[PDB]
């Protein structure tokens, strides 16, 4: 009965509170304490995952309390296979991002000496609020945390960043908050509809009850209202997890923010968009999702190819990785909205693999960018000679983001592509071209940077490119280790994800299409 | 003979008797002892008023409410809620008003941090004004005037007939007309603000009284319940009822500051003393909206189909013009003024609900928003130019948060609350009003309010950008903490804005229990 | 003569009062126009009270006159301070706060 | 080009529209109390709307 | 509902005076003329109140507004001028036309809203004034409207406080006395 889920999200926020409250002189102690809180949250995640039985009921570790009955929302947490997977992703990443951004806040001034403490506390608050969103089984609670986590990252981008930090932070927050406010419109519409229907005792936000009612058919509502509410949810989840048209904010912010914070935005937080698409959009609005399924599928595939192309066209390392993440988000959304067990399971595993892979690749690029203070690709050359280990890890990460079977991401992309073929073969081929496009923007980048004659000031002067330090080794090794393990033996993660995907597909009245042959 | 419910009328009676006693202190107390007594007499009185209200709340536990003076005053749950809110906001406002100068080397410390000119009758910058400042004299008459305003604003929600509302409107307005012209610096601007507010307030009150005349003509009575019986009974002149409702609405909308009638607020809030700005922006909004709730939920419910379409448009305009005009405003005080303009429309949405959820949401919105606005204006008062003038140009605020992380964080909390980001009372508040509007059939207003809030988040966020994401300029304004009274106001206000956002069910149950008028 | 005529007159007077507040710069003239609006409201109250066979509106006229007197005095105080600072009673001159 | 000019350009155009409209509205605050009073008296838009609400 | 033709004549002449007085208040370019026109309008409205079976209200109107317009005339002489003939020239681009249009529109709309009302039942005031018009007003004021009557005291006090705070000038700006002036190196005669 222990509040495992509640503690899981509480610990990061309380840790941020303690950290920001430390004396400025305890900066080193602040770093260590933040790392310790992250590790404690990861241990909580470990116990939650171990106790979770994917063969058991859909929702586990369910904690329920009354929070705001006037709004029909209660503090209800419960972790399913998909939420468990993303929770494990967030937990494993956050300590690594902390030890990745160890010195990121050193060169800041002001904040009464709390710049390091502010950085770490903001990171912890983001981690905890993302966790709260993931394990929240209350629509309004989830929206609360989903929208609010924009603010800690808005600060984390604006402070602790490059020259365009102000502009990129504003664009990020405004895009995402406009989406969130559209989802607030949709949330209030959903509350009104539930209040207008006899299926519920009163206007309700309990996700489980609403899902059960819509599945049981009792909660019968006009398809027009459902379409509009679905669109409201979709706009916010699309701007959050960048669906092609709305991606525009992510490139700048990822470029401007410090690499650890940018990875925290992309690998962890942006996932919450697709997560919502998987949990709410499909399981609240099955008929609307089906009706809009072709258009969203088209948008996701176009996003895949479009992000791949733009990454190809990027002169900037960080912008290239951001567009690569956009294309991978296109993959995730495509796999989620194809409503195929292969598709949804592959897209969940793809959220995991893309989180880890982008984290590794982007952090390696961030170290390289730190060594020489230029983000321009042409500013480098022959780095493979000076920093062999940096180049090796960068190549491994690229291979991961390249969807090579020897690494994790392939297992997912494949699964998604397979899923897309059973319902939209043209779209499946259109996305499969991204296998080629990924090779392009990955290997061309590595060629321009690591190979060729060593560029000026690369191995000499005041800005040489020194190899990876031990701390960067600690950051990098676990990520590549997970990539290898999940590529070789995804069986545990897939076994966790599949029951949740099957539950979802049963919920929305969809099934994997039968093979052509009888 | 008439029966006077003294126990009921206790809060207003206490405030008005305290105001009279304060005028006595001015009349027959020596100079040096006036301020210590007034701030003693005022604050205690309001605290007593607060106490009275809670007992009155206990008194109305069984019955829904009661009239007091043979009509003309009805203490019901909404009335006691609004009176308690106004009492708390008045306590905070008087703690701001009583703040004296930061005695540096001389004993001329005289109620200057309150921003009140030592002798308002003197020509600004005259040798007489300078000599008064050197001698450290203060026009303590401010304390009674403020109290009188509160008295009126206490009654104006509780007035149960047109004559009492009109008298209370004048009683609260005249003190504010006078107070707006007493600022310590930029005396020209304060005097202009006082003149504008007087002229436009007199205009609006003339409309208010003429509408009261039309309502009386239609109904044959001016007790609100009698007007409701007439309009519902169909016996009165429907056209006169409508015209009177419209003309009365003109005055009440001026008081709250709807876009057709908002033009005063920018100038008045800019030029008025920052303390008085903070006090009024909460108290007058609360009192005016309470009266408008009473008129639209007691006096004239039956004509909803007749006045709903009007408020709709107003609300629309209020949210749009109020927010858009703020997007490109460059002065912090004026930006907060336009923010108040927009939040008036946000309130009006939940008033348009015309359902009990409308009343509950409106009461919560007024409480939380009044507190937040008072805190934000107090903070804006703490920031000083090198010359002492309250630095309000946004450019001078660059890096203000970095130089003062605590005040920066508190002000950012207030801004996020105004934007309505979750975890702040401002979210819960806007959510409640929007939910009432949607449940009441006014979903389109919820959508327009969503869009308006999305637009307003930009100007709310640019200020946080200036505080934290920019390095302080060469001449950055310093933070003057004049006295522990202002600190207490800021702390209480921010703590309320945060707690009432995280765990709002306290005071939200009280808002619900105040959903019905007598 | 239909009693309603009084209301029309009141409506006219208020209207003129309104127009005055918009057209005349001199603060004293603005105050007199506001007094015209308040007195028009009083006339409407008196006519309606006569119509309804009760003195309520006549009572309300007293309180309106009281409010008019207090409003005029407050405006006079504000104008006296402004005139001391500026030596001008024109409202248009109080234009510093804008945009 | 599409990204920098169409996708980003649409958002930038919406921002420019908001900013231009904000400037145009802010011009409405001429600072003349009689202009504010003129807006309030044009508030008889409320009177006409409520009267026309019967039809 | 048609009141005695005598009342018709009284209304026509007196309301003509009142309407012309308001128009002169708005239009007279000498502020003293506008003050006198306001006094005329107040007197006319008092006459109308008397004619509408409201003696005390009309008489108090005459008294109090005699006082008020006298003071407003004094303030015109102080702050504006003794016989200053103001230009009344539109200083805000096109504002005069907009104000005229808005005022006329509001007047037309208010007249439309009022429309025919008296035809719907006009209960004379005789049953009310019987026993004393002032007696009835006292009954109402101190029984039903006692709270508003009390708050009029707050209005009065606030007006006094505003006058003292903004108008009264303390010692610092006090003008020197003749006694004071003669002194100080024998001022004004040395």
């Amino acid at each position: 009965t222990f509040p495992w889920l509640t503690v899981l999200w509480a610990v990061p926020v309380v840790g941020a509170a303690v950290v920001i409250l430390l004396p400025a002189a305890q900066q080193v102690l602040a770093k260590w304490l933040a790392l310790a809180v992250s590790v404690l949250t990861l241990a909580v995640t470990a116990v939650v995952a171990i106790g979770f039985d994917p063969a058991a009921a859909q929702y586990q570790f369910v904690e329920s309390h009354r929070w705001i009955p006037s709004f029909g929302t209660g503090y209800i947490l419960g972790v399913d296979g998909i939420a468990l997977a993303l929770v494990v992703l967030t937990a494993v990443l956050v300590p690594l991002l902390i030890i990745a951004g160890w010195n990121d806040a050193s060169r800041q001034t002001g904040l009464a000496g709390r710049s390091v403490q502010a950085y770490l506390a903001l990171t912890l608050a983001v981690e905890g609020m993302v966790l709260m969103s993931l394990v929240a089984l209350d629509i309004l609670l989830f929206y609360v945390f989903f929208e609010a986590m924009l603010i800690p990252m808005y600060f984390l981008i604006g402070g602790f960043g490059g020259e365009n930090r102000s502009r990129a932070a504003v664009k990020f927050l405004l895009y995402n908050l406009f989406g969130g406010l559209i989802m607030l419109a949709a949330v209030i519409g959903l509350y009104v509809v539930t209040a207008g229907s006899d299926a519920f005792a009163a206007g309700t936000f309990d996700f489980r009850e609403i899902v059960a009612a819509v599945s049981s058919g009792e909660f019968a509502v006009n398809p027009a209202i459902m379409n509009f509410l679905f669109l409201g949810f979709m706009f916010a989840f699309a701007v959050k997890a960048p669906l092609w048209p709305f991606h525009r904010w992510l490139p700048d912010a990822a470029v401007e923010a410090t690499p650890a914070s940018a990875v925290l935005m992309m690998a962890v937080m942006d996932k919450v968009g697709t997560f919502g698409m998987l949990r709410y959009c499909l399981q609240l609005f099955p008929d609307a999702s089906t009706y809009f399924r072709p258009v969203v599928i088209t948008l996701a595939a176009i996003g895949i190819v479009y992000g791949a192309v733009l990454a190809i066209g990027q002169t900037d390392v960080m912008r290239l990785i951001a567009y690569t993440s956009i294309s991978h988000f296109g993959f995730i959304i495509l796999g989620i909205f194809v409503m195929t067990s292969q598709g949804q399971s592959g897209s969940t595993l793809y959220m995991i693999n893309h989180g880890i892979s982008t984290a590794a690749l982007f952090l390696i690029a961030g170290f390289l960018v730190s060594r020489r203070g230029s983000r321009l690709i042409d500013s480098y050359g022959g780095v493979q000679k000076v920093a062999p280990v940096l180049a090796g890890t960068f190549l491994v990460a690229g291979l991961a983001t390249l969807s090579l079977p020897g690494l994790a991401p392939f297992i997912s992309e494949f699964l998604v592509l397979i899923g897309t073929f059973t319902r939209y073969p043209v779209v499946a081929v259109f996305a499969a071209t991204a296998l080629v496009l990924s090779a392009v923007y990955i290997l061309w980048t590595y060629q321009r940077m690591m190979t060729g004659p060593v560029r000026d000031g690369i191995g000499d002067g005041d800005r040489p490119v020194r190899d990876l330090v031990p701390r960067e080794l600690v950051v990098v090794a676990p990520l590549l280790a997970l990539l290898l393990v999940l590529g070789i033996y995804p069986k545990p993660a897939l076994d966790v994800i599949n029951p949740a995907v099957e539950h979802t597909l049963t919920t929305i009245g969809q099934t994997d299409p039968e093979p052509t042959v009888p | 003979t008439p029966s006077i419910e003294y126990g009921l009328l206790s809060p207003m009676l206490i405030v008005f008797g305290v105001a009279i006693a304060g005028v006595l202190i001015e009349a027959l107390a020596p100079r040096q002892s006036r301020y210590p007594l007034q701030v003693t007499l005022a604050l205690g009185g309001l605290i007593a008023t607060v106490v009275a209200v809670v007992f009155v709340a206990r008194g109305l536990s069984g019955t829904p409410g009661r009239p007091a003076v043979l009509g003309a005053v009805v203490l019901d749950a909404p009335a006691v809620f609004l009176q308690g809110t106004i009492a708390l906001v008045g306590i905070l406002g008087i703690m701001l008003i009583a703040e004296r100068q930061k005695a540096t080397v001389s004993a001329g410390e005289a109620r200057g941090l309150e921003d009140f000119t030592p002798q308002a009758s003197a020509v600004a910058g005259s040798v007489a004004e300078q000599l008064a400042t050197k001698t450290g004299v203060m026009q303590t008459e401010v304390f009674p005037l403020t109290m009188f305003a509160i008295g009126g604003m206490l009654l104006f929600p509780a007035a149960d007939d047109l004559l009492t509302m009109f008298v209370a409107l004048e009683v609260l307005s005249l003190p504010l007309y006078l107070l707006c012209g007493l600022a310590r610096r930029r005396r020209l601007l304060s005097q202009e603000a006082a003149l504008k507010y007087f002229l436009l307030g007199a205009f609006s009150s003339a409309f208010f009284i003429y509408g009261a005349a039309m309502l009386y003509g239609s109904a044959g009575t001016l007790d609100l319940s009698g007007i409701a019986e007439s309009v519902a009974a169909g016996s009165g002149n429907t056209s006169l009822a409508l015209l009177g409702v419209a003309l009365l609405l003109v005055g009440v909308l001026f008081k709250v500051g709807a876009v057709p009638f908002h033009s005063w607020i920018p100038d008045v809030y800019q030029g008025a003393p920052t303390s008085i700005t903070a006090f009024m922006a909460a108290a007058t909004k609360i009192a005016a909206f309470g009266a408008m709730l009473r008129i639209f939920y007691v006096a004239v419910p039956a004509l909803r189909d007749d006045w709903r379409p009007v408020l709709w448009a107003i609300a629309i305009l209020t949210m749009v013009v109020g927010t858009v005009t703020a997007v490109t405003q460059t002065d912090v005080k004026r930006m907060l003024a336009y923010s108040a303009v927009a939040h008036s429309g946000f309130i009006l949405t939940g008033v348009i609900a015309a359902n009990p959820a409308g009343v509950s949401s409106t009461l919560f919105y007024l409480f939380a928003y009044g507190f937040s606005t008072l805190g934000a204006f107090a903070v804006v008062g703490l920031i000083r130019n090198a010359a002492g003038d309250e630095e309000t140009s946004m450019a001078q605020w660059a890096g203000l948060g970095r130089r003062y992380p605590i005040v920066g964080v508190v002000f950012s909390l207030f801004l996020l609350a105004f934007a309505g980001i979750p975890l702040t009372s401002g979210f819960v508040s806007k959510f409640a009003v929007f939910k009432a509007a949607g449940e009441g059939g006014a979903i389109p207003l919820v959508i327009i309010g969503v869009i308006a809030s999305a637009v307003a988040a930009y100007f709310y966020v640019r200020v946080i950008v200036l505080m934290f994401f920019t390095e302080p300029p060469d001449d950055a304004p310093e933070l003057v903490v004049p006295s522990g009274l202002s600190t207490a106001v800021v702390t209480v206000t921010a703590a309320v804005t945060f707690a009432l956002g995280a765990l709002p069910q306290p005071l939200l149950d009280l808002a619900n229990s105040a959903e019905t008028f007598l | 003569m239909n009693p309603d005529n009084y209301l029309y007159l009141s409506a006219l007077l208020f209207t003129i009062g309104a127009a005055g507040v918009l057209l005349r710069r001199n603060a004293i003239v603005m105050f007199m126009c506001v007094e015209l609006m308040l007195n028009a409201a009083n006339l409407a109250f008196v006519n309606f009270s006569r119509m309804h066979g009760q003195l309520d509106g006549q009572v309300v006229a007293f309180f309106t006159m009281v409010v008019a007197a207090c409003e005029v005095v407050v405006g006079l105080a504000i104008i006296m301070a402004i005139f001391r600072t500026r030596r001008s009673a024109s409202v248009d001159d109080a234009n510093l706060l804008k945009h | 080009t599409v990204d920098d000019k169409a996708v980003d350009g649409t958002a930038g155009g919406l921002a420019a529209l908001v900013s231009r409209t904000s400037d145009a509205l802010r011009q409405v605050q001429t600072g003349f109390a009689r202009s504010y009073a003129l807006s309030m008296l044009g508030g008889s838009a409320l009177v006409v709307a409520a009267i026309l609400a019967v039809q | 509902a048609r009141t005695s033709t005598s009342e018709a004549v009284v209304f026509w002449v007196v309301g003509t005076v009142a309407l012309v007085g308001a128009i002169g208040v708005v239009a007279a370019r000498k502020a003293v003329y506008s003050a006198v026109f306001l006094a005329c309008t107040m007197i006319s409205l008092a006459v109308l109140y008397i004619a509408q079976d409201a003696p005390f209200l009309g008489v108090v109107q005459i008294v109090v507004y005699t006082g008020a317009v006298m003071m407003l005339f004094l303030f015109v002489l102080m702050l504006i001028g003794v016989d200053l003939t103001e230009s009344l020239v539109e200083t805000i681009k096109g504002h005069r036309i907009a104000a005229l249009i808005a005022g006329a529109g509001f007047g037309i709309l208010v007249i439309a809203g009022i429309g025919n009302v008296s035809v719907a039942g006009f209960s004379g005031l005789a049953a009310a004034n019987s026993g004393g018009n002032v007696e009835g007003l006292a009954a109402l004021i101190f029984t039903r409207y006692l709270w508003a009557f009390e708050l009029t005291s707050a209005l009065l006090i606030t007006a006094a406080l505003g006058a003292m705070v903004l108008a009264h000038r303390e010692r610092f700006e006090r003008r020197k006395t003749q006694r004071e002036l003669a002194i100080e190196r024998f001022q004004t005669g040395g």
